[PDB]
């Protein structure tokens, strides 16, 4: 997974402080051993201004495409990369919806354990 | 664009029937008029069952939609019979009933009393903790 | 999409008869306002006969048709006799009265008295366990 | 498709006149409100001419018959007079005196009391056995 | 198909003035409910003139026409006036009238009391042997 | 251009849930008549939730347009169904109704007691500090 | 007889405990010696989130079919591929969404030019 | 005379366990020696979910044809070939129908695999 501790501040430098930020996950996502449905999390700021989170990237044929909304009354959508690392907002926000490409590595990983399993019994015959 | 109003809009079929998200819990329990804690509320919210969660989601959703309506609406009661057409008079009110009828039903289905909220008038089964 | 809307859809020719869902259970309770935990209520929910339950499901596709057709209907209202075509101003409360109808058929087929429900108001026949 | 109703439709010409089904005394059981195993409505059951099961069969058909029709009608009610032709307002108040009409002529070829059931209400004459 | 329908059917030409076939004898008893065991009925029954046994089986075609035409016509009903015709809404009323006219018509030929049938309730003369 | 106008029309995608500013919290003041200043006020204007902030936000935005609707619907009532338009006459009178709900739903919002302020009449609650 | 695991989880990754999750036939379908009408079954996730369906090999006469009704009431379109043996629900969630997006016999043929593939790979014995 | 078995199971082979079934004649026939006029029989399942029915053969002399109805509603007509020997149920059911949907094809996704597989003895040599 990976996280995000973008930060948020208020327009005189100072930071906002118990405001509600929202992440929403528009497309049910899933993985080789998880599944991901379309889901919304809400955090509050710090009295620093900073706020967290755990996302995952997309791991499915269908994008992992967040959809983050600020409260400027705005949204804004992205798909996070993969990786285990803390990301910046900034540059997450700067990009969106980045790209998407077929990935059956769920199919394929059946795939090879059955024609494993198929050659296994070819031998043992 | 409210808030929840999105929230759901992004769920084409039908609405999910998984816990409420706090905002919803938010809102539903200022329909009533509870701050989210009121030693009932959580109580409420811990017997949970799957239809009545997509009951809850779908009234609110439902509270939404009349009160936009009654929003719009006011432009309207200018005129009555432009040409043929009359105009209910009682149009606005029966917003109104539909509102507190929502809002009755949502606490009727956590099996809570309403108390002095923004849309029910005076029509209370609660105060503060309890008063009938 | 209520979950009871598609899952009856997928069966077209009549309706199944074998036993109640827990989702349609669940249901059941909620339009009546029996929780489902309630030893009395899962004593009714046994012995019922394949009618019974027919019936049932038949009660519960119009109770969600009617509930629908109730949420459609609020654009209308706005006007009276167009040109012509004069509408009869209670059909919200001819649909209301429907529901309550549906609901007593409920309680009627589970043998049981109806409880304080969304649906019912201030007619009902129940308490905590008994004697309303 | 009732299952009734499709055990009749294969009878066209005329309807059988053999014995009551267990789907047959089923549904009269619970039009009539009676649990099956009632030792007094078992007793009842006996004793059924030819022309008694030939006229219960037709009222159970008719039952059938305008409960189907309440639901098609109930979209109606929404308007009046289109261009010359009024509606008839208490019609489904006429619907369901036929249906209660029914009920108690099944009563009546039973000769056993009519009690609460899910069609008709208030007339529960003599409870489940003589109470009230 | 009602049976006796059918059997009268084959007596084109008026009815025959023989005897009450065993489907007669069961239809008439249960026009005014008195057991074909009763010897107050059976005695009846005997010394019965010819053209009585022809006005009772007139009565009895009049009883199943009049019945099947209530059936018949509830589908009706839904308008008032529908180009320029204005219908009779109590046009039901006056069937059910005419049926119970007919049982009366019935019983009164056998100079018998017209008992708790499925036509008439609670309008009828000497119940049991002496009730009313 | 009034002052919350201007800064609302720079949020086109529904409105902000961050806080609220002085000039919100002035005019909400005057609309419920206590002065910023005033303890119960101030601390009342803490614990707010997002959405609670939301709504009084729609509130507001919805007071100004119907005091603004208020001016353009004096220019008329000069005159009644001019050709075929009837009109209203107590429009003016729906429009003060609305004003006075939507001030009662700030009250309740808040929590506080609605009193003396520009809008509203008689409809004091507690005058200052105490039931009045 | 195929015991379809599955394991759900929060963005947080966290498993969801004892949640109600949905799945149902949509034909009946019967073998040479039995037959298996329209049925609906129910499971509750555990501490770790993981579910199990005794589910059949539905191979069949008939058209063999079942769909999987998430927490979200989202609806997974998906017919067992036959086989003894526990499977990976993600499999078939990928898989059987190819009825989704369904490309005839593109998708298809790639997995049979990877199977190709690995077969000649594998004349290397 | 012949007996028609029938065994019911739940789509995770759970015998339906005391549910109910019909079977009717639709066209009342005949034979030389005995009148068969159209009848309904009810039956319910044992706790294995199989049911046994005393039918009679549909050598009727003008028509004869039965109908059966299931828990599912779906109603399968069929006519018992002349003979005494019992006959199981999903025999005479054989006449049954299919619909084209992408979602039968799953299977094969299985089975043209195995296909593919049985392509693999052809090296056996």
């Amino acid at each position: 997974m990976r996280r995000l501790k973008g930060t948020i501040r208020h327009l005189d430098d100072q930071p906002w402080i118990n405001v509600s930020l929202f992440l929403t996950l528009i497309n049910g996502t899933f993985n080789s051993a998880n599944q991901y449905p379309i889901d919304t999390k809400h955090a509050k700021t710090d009295q620093n201004g900073e706020f967290v989170f755990n996302v995952v990237p997309n791991v499915g044929i269908d994008q992992s495409y967040y959809i983050l909304t600020t409260p400027d009354n705005k949204k804004h959508s992205f798909t996070v990369p993969d990786g285990t690392s803390d990301i910046e907002f900034s540059v997450v926000r700067e990009a969106g919806i980045i790209a998407t490409d077929p990935e059956y590595t769920n199919v394929l990983n059946y795939l090879e354990d059955y024609i494993d399993d198929a050659i296994a019994n070819i031998q043992a015959s | 664009t409210h808030p929840l109003e999105s929230y759901y809009n992004q769920f084409l079929d039908g609405l999910p029937t998984s816990e409420l998200e706090e905002l919803e819990i938010e809102f539903v329990a200022m329909c009533i008029g509870f701050p989210r804690s009121q030693n009932n509320f959580v109580n409420a919210l811990l017997d949970l069952s799957t239809i009545e969660v997509y009951t809850i989601r779908t009234s609110v959703k439902e509270i939404l939609r009349l009160d936009k309506l009654n929003k719009e609406s006011i432009e309207n009661r200018q005129v009555t019979k432009v040409e043929d057409i009359t105009m209910n008079m009682n149009y606005i009110g029966d917003i109104k009933d539909e509102l507190v009828t929502e809002v009755k039903k949502l606490a009727r289905i956590l099996k809570l009393p309403v108390l002095d909220n923004l849309y029910v008038s005076y029509d209370d089964v609660e105060g503060r903790i309890g008063a009938n």
